[PDB]
């Protein structure tokens, strides 16, 4: 529990601030299985496919089915990837104002994956039942990530919404701070500084990865749903479901045909429903995949390719920006957030008199150290004194409830 | 334009190959079914059979039998079949009473002389003895409770005698034998007297081992069988392997090769030529290209690449142009290496106002089906 | 006299190869941690099936008996190891009160622990290990003979200085089955709520 | 996109439409034949195979809609949110609104569903200039307001 | 909006409860009544429906 400590004229502003940078992992694709409706039911056998047309298209609308689900995989991979109209690259000189992306650029000694993404793929682990390949090999995703990359890092939002244009990646992270109403000098003032949490909160990310397979364990949810489906959809075709046997080949083996068409009917019954099961089960799993792809084109687009001042959606912190990693199966999301850290109490005011006409901050609050008053940022503690620059008029003294009296410097005088 | 999957590939079976035990003793049929004593069915004798060749063709073409009713297996086909124990059961009962040996039959017989499973597997063969066998032939008429299946009691006044003397058609005495073939899972000792044939390795065939059926390639495999297995199953429990009953060696069964079939197209408008693929086979078991999808037919590899327009899989894409139909990795779009340096910065002197469309579904079209019409169209007898 | 049968016991369900995998079947075992009656003559119960084993220093014991009352009027197993041959039958034996016609069937063949499981038709495991007082260790019986004599069997007696008698039960048990196709561990299912749930998740470990 | 959709529920309807020509295991799938021929008694164990074979070809047809119904929903909920954010306004989301910076968005009607114009600024003609992170004038530092 | 989610999660349970009486073409929907009623080899049949 924690009693924040009210009044009617007291406010904490942040004297420091912590960049941190939070990992967000998303499921993006599920393994393309595709399952051969009738060899599945009737495996190698004729006398069994000549019953299963009695039922229609109950085998032709399960791989209808089956094949939706497996292109829109590669639907929601393209979607969340292929954001990006070109393959943007890096430069020779690493000159990044000291923020050292050489843990999640590519490494070309090396598919040609990053360190931070190679953490992700080690750590995620016959009978009708194919599965098909993704139409993105994993080092297709991997030079997307790294364009997605190489365009957050030299070029900011900007190829997102046009052409790429370069700009310095210490002028791009000013940007990021006006962006959550920190002003510029809080970041220049504080570069290495800003620079060695950033680059000390990417050493954290590899510890955290490397430590625990815990992590991961949206990715390896989505993994393990698919194999325990396709571990019940295979243990169904050993139950007897009132037939003589499991084994299709033995029921043709002791049987003639007016007696083994009353069994096989049963199998291909159990069978049937089994698989409508699986494939209802994999309709509504493609759905909540599908979810989730969409919101992670949705991060990708705003949280990566800009700066999304949706509270939250971005990690728990005021968002600054996000590099993409691949993953098997999904995406990673080093979201970077400026957490503000070391509050000082301050009395405030909501405005000032200075002439019985009253003053309001422009941007920022009022507050006083206890002997002299100053107007800041609100969202880093920085003293300025107070002028009719940083504050403009209104009305007069008599209508504000809880105004102070003050001298306002005039910059003219 | 696309591709479709049009149908499966499967490799058919070059060969037939039945190995049965190398055993050659005719089974002691006649010894049971020509005896001149059959017992009282209170106490029903039972012979098992094994470690022999079994002809039931002998058996089922004679008409002597008045019936030969089997329950698990169907009569023609048990000449094919193998089995670990036969259990030929044997008694007398009387002729109208021959219905109540089967399974799942309730009576003076089946609830206390004599019952068989509600899942018997085997045959009963019956025929008229008044012609031999009379107060000497037994039946139990009272019970406790009905007796289990294939259980014998012998005890002590709940046994009577039949009246079969040669004046009396289904008060005369029936000789009724039963075989209860055990299909276990386990070294067959009765087979059918099909004959075996030669051994067949790396090409598919027909299977028939000990009377398991199936098709595959057999190869010789390194599997450390423990001496007293048979065979052995996959991690998706099929056999998976089998050792060979006529020399014991450990043979692996792989599944003949299959796949889906795609076909690659451009429109028929544009064109009729076409490339096939076999998804997930090498190109030996089907101008020819290979990927990570399966083996690609009539498409010519490209060095160049070029954007996506038919989509194979595996970083594989495929377009008809100068003309062929031509399969080539994809580009992900042009390369860009950014102008960056720690003091340059690009700047837009001039814009664009361009329109981009967004088409969402909204509705579906807003069916209702009348359940009871769909199922029972104007019909009281199916509603 | 009881000694505790830690993890013994455990032997092939079926005549089936499988290989790195953890098959789940119902039979009847010796269950897990049980008491074995540690005897140094006495006839005993079967009831289901019978789990013995000796250190037998020099061929002490040698062979059992097997029926319901041991006389004639009913049949009853014999089975004699006279390092010449296993012989074994089930006649109708007018047996005396303590040994050391009509018949039916008739069929021959300190460190070492021999460990058997005798169940019903009739089954005999075997497994032959030494050791250096049953062992904290673990490894699967083999069949060592299958033969079919349907007799109604509930007692039994042993020939001739160690032996240790558990009586079977049907239980569900999980069993590792190595590269080798041998059985590691096994996993009896109704021993406590731990092996309750590594039956549940197919697992021998629980996250 | 509404094509598409429009295919999709065809092809289930003709799809459960067809459903209606199959035997199921019956002696005909015209279900009047079936009581042209039998009698009650012996028509029952035929009639039950259709029955059970339509019964489980609509239970399909029902659950094929109901999660369509889930993917036509989640669009018309995102349709609606476009229309509150990028019609009734000017979303600040990068690539929301289309591939640009966004400026306003006109809705237009469409046979099952919705089309936006998302009218975007692009930028388009950039030069290379020369820049600094700040300016120093008088041993202080100056930063740029808005530029 | 929540009363409508309290009355389809009530209106499921009702109607897989009412779906207990419903015979499926067995003889009767009351399981111990067709076990004391029928022969063993006919109760299968109609338990199976």
């Amino acid at each position: 529990e924690n009693s924040v400590a009210y009044s009617n004229n007291s406010i904490a502003i942040p004297t420091n601030f912590t960049i941190s940078v939070t990992t967000e992992i998303l499921p993006v694709s599920m393994t393309k299985t595709s399952v051969d409706c009738t060899m599945y039911i009737c495996g190698d056998s004729t006398e069994c496919s000549n019953l299963l047309l009695q039922y229609g298209s109950f085998c032709t609308q399960l791989n209808r089915a089956l094949t939706g689900i497996a292109v829109e995989q590669d639907k929601n991979t393209q979607e969340v990837f292929a954001q990006v109209k070109q393959i943007y690259k890096t430069p020779p000189i690493k000159d990044f104002g000291g923020f050292n992306f050489s843990q999640i650029l590519p490494d070309p000694s090396k598919s040609k994956r990053s360190f931070i993404e190679d953490l992700l793929f080690n750590k995620v682990t016959y009978i009708g039942l194919t599965v098909l390949p993704p139409l993105l090999t994993d080092e297709m995703i991997a030079q997307y990530t790294s364009a997605l990359l190489a365009g957050t890092i030299t070029s900011g939002w900007t190829f997102g919404a046009g052409a790429a244009l370069q700009i310095p990646f210490a002028m791009q992270m000013a940007y990021r701070f006006n962006g959550i109403g920190v002003t510029q000098n809080v970041l220049y003032e504080n570069q290495k500084l800003i620079a060695n949490q950033f680059n000390s909160a990417i050493g954290k990310i590899q510890d955290s990865l490397s430590s625990t397979a815990s992590a991961l364990g949206k990715l390896q949810d989505v993994v393990n749903q698919n194999a325990q489906a396709l571990n019940t959809l295979v243990k169904q075709l050993s139950s007897n479901f009132g037939a003589i046997s499991s084994v299709l080949n033995d029921i043709l083996s002791r049987l003639d045909p007016p007696e083994a068409e009353v069994q096989i009917d049963r199998l291909i019954t159990g069978r049937l429903q089994s698989l409508q099961t699986y494939v209802t089960q994999q309709l509504i799993r493609a759905a909540e995949i599908r979810a989730s792809a969409n919101l992670a084109a949705t991060k990708m687009s705003e949280c990566v390719l800009g700066q999304s001042k949706r509270v939250d959606f971005c990690g728990k912190g005021y968002h600054l920006m996000s590099f993409p990693q691949s993953a098997p199966h999904g995406v990673v999301f080093l979201h970077v957030t400026y957490v503000p850290a070391q509050e000082k109490n301050f009395t405030t005011a909501p405005a000032i008199c200075h002439d019985g006409k009253a003053h309001f901050p422009r941007e920022g609050v009022f507050v006083s150290n206890g002997t002299h008053w100053f107007v800041t940022q609100r969202n880093f503690y920085e003293p300025q004194i107070i002028t009719t620059d940083n504050t403009f008029v209104s009305g007069n003294c008599d209508v504000v409830i809880g105004i102070v009296n003050n001298t306002v410097y005039d910059p003219l005088q | 334009k696309g591709i479709y999957q049009t149908s499966n590939f499967r490799v058919q079976p070059t060969e037939s190959i039945v190995r049965f035990p190398n055993i050659t003793n005719l089974c002691p049929f006649g010894e049971v079914f020509n005896a001149t004593r059959f017992a009282s069915v209170y106490a029903w004798n039972r012979k098992r059979i094994s470690n022999c060749v079994a002809d039931y063709s002998v058996l089922y073409n004679s008409a002597s039998f008045s019936t030969f009713k089997c329950y698990g297996v169907s009569p023609t086909k048990l000449n094919d079949l193998c089995f670990t124990n036969v259990y030929a059961d044997s008694f007398v009962i009387r002729g109208d009473e021959v219905r109540q040996i089967a399974p799942g039959q309730t009576g003076k017989i089946a609830d206390y002389n004599y019952k068989l499973p509600d899942d018997f597997t085997g045959c009963v063969i019956a025929w008229n003895s008044n012609n031999l066998d009379n107060y000497n032939y037994l039946y139990r008429l009272f019970r406790k409770s009905n007796l289990k299946p294939f259980e014998r009691d012998i005890s002590t006044f709940p046994l009577q005698s039949y009246g079969f003397q040669p004046t009396n058609v289904g008060y005369q005495p029936y000789r009724v034998v039963v075989l209860s073939f055990e299909l276990l899972h386990a070294p067959a000792t009765v087979c059918g007297p099909k004959k075996s044939t030669n051994l067949v390795k790396n090409k598919c065939v027909n299977f028939n081992f000990n009377g398991l059926t199936g098709t595959g390639v057999l190869t010789e495999s390194n599997k450390k069988f423990l001496p007293f297995q048979q065979f052995g199953r996959d991690i998706l429990d099929i056999t998976d392997a089998v050792r060979d009953p006529q020399t014991l060696e450990i043979l692996d069964i792989t599944p003949c090769s299959f796949g889906g079939v795609s076909v690659i197209t451009p429109g028929t408008n544009t064109s009729n030529q076409v490339a096939v693929l076999y998804q997930d086979v090498n190109c030996t078991e089907v101008n020819v290209f290979q990927t990570r999808a399966g083996c690609l037919i009539g498409a010519e590899h490209v060095n160049n690449s070029y954007e996506c327009d038919i989509p194979i899989g595996a970083g594989i894409c495929a377009s008809y142009q100068t003309q062929s139909i031509i399969a080539y990795t994809m580009s992900l779009g042009a390369e860009n290496s950014v102008a960056y340096s720690n003091n340059s910065i690009a700047i837009p002197t001039n814009f664009t106002i361009s329109v981009t469309t967004e088409i969402l579904p909204v509705s579906m079209t807003k069916t209702s089906v009348d359940c009871t019409m769909y199922i029972c169209g104007d019909s009281t007898e199916c509603s | 006299a009881y000694t505790n049968s830690f993890t013994r016991g455990v032997y092939y369900p079926d005549k089936v190869f499988r290989s790195s995998v953890l098959h789940s079947t119902q039979d009847l075992f010796l269950p897990f941690f049980s008491n074995v009656t540690w005897f140094h003559n006495p006839v005993l119960p079967f009831n289901d099936g019978v789990y013995f084993a000796s250190t037998e220093k020099s061929n002490i014991i040698r062979g059992w008996i097997f029926g319901t009352t041991l006389d004639s009027k009913t049949q009853s197993l014999l089975i004699v190891n006279n390092a010449t041959n296993v012989v074994i039958k089930v006649c109708e034996f007018q047996f005396c009160n303590d040994p050391f016609n009509n018949c039916t069937f008739e069929y021959v063949s300190f460190k070492n622990l021999r460990e058997f499981v005798f169940k019903n038709y009739f089954k005999i495991y075997s497994k032959h290990t030494p050791i250096n007082d049953l062992p904290q260790g673990f490894s699967a019986l083999e069949p060592l003979v299958d033969l079919p004599i349907g007799i109604n069997i509930t007692r039994f007696q042993t020939l001739l200085a160690a032996y240790y008698v558990g009586y079977l039960q049907p239980r569900t048990f999980l069993l590792k089955y190595n590269e080798n196709g041998t059985i590691t561990d096994a996993v009896d299912c109704a021993l406590d709520p731990l092996s309750e749930t590594k039956c549940t998740l197919k697992s021998f470990t629980v996250e």
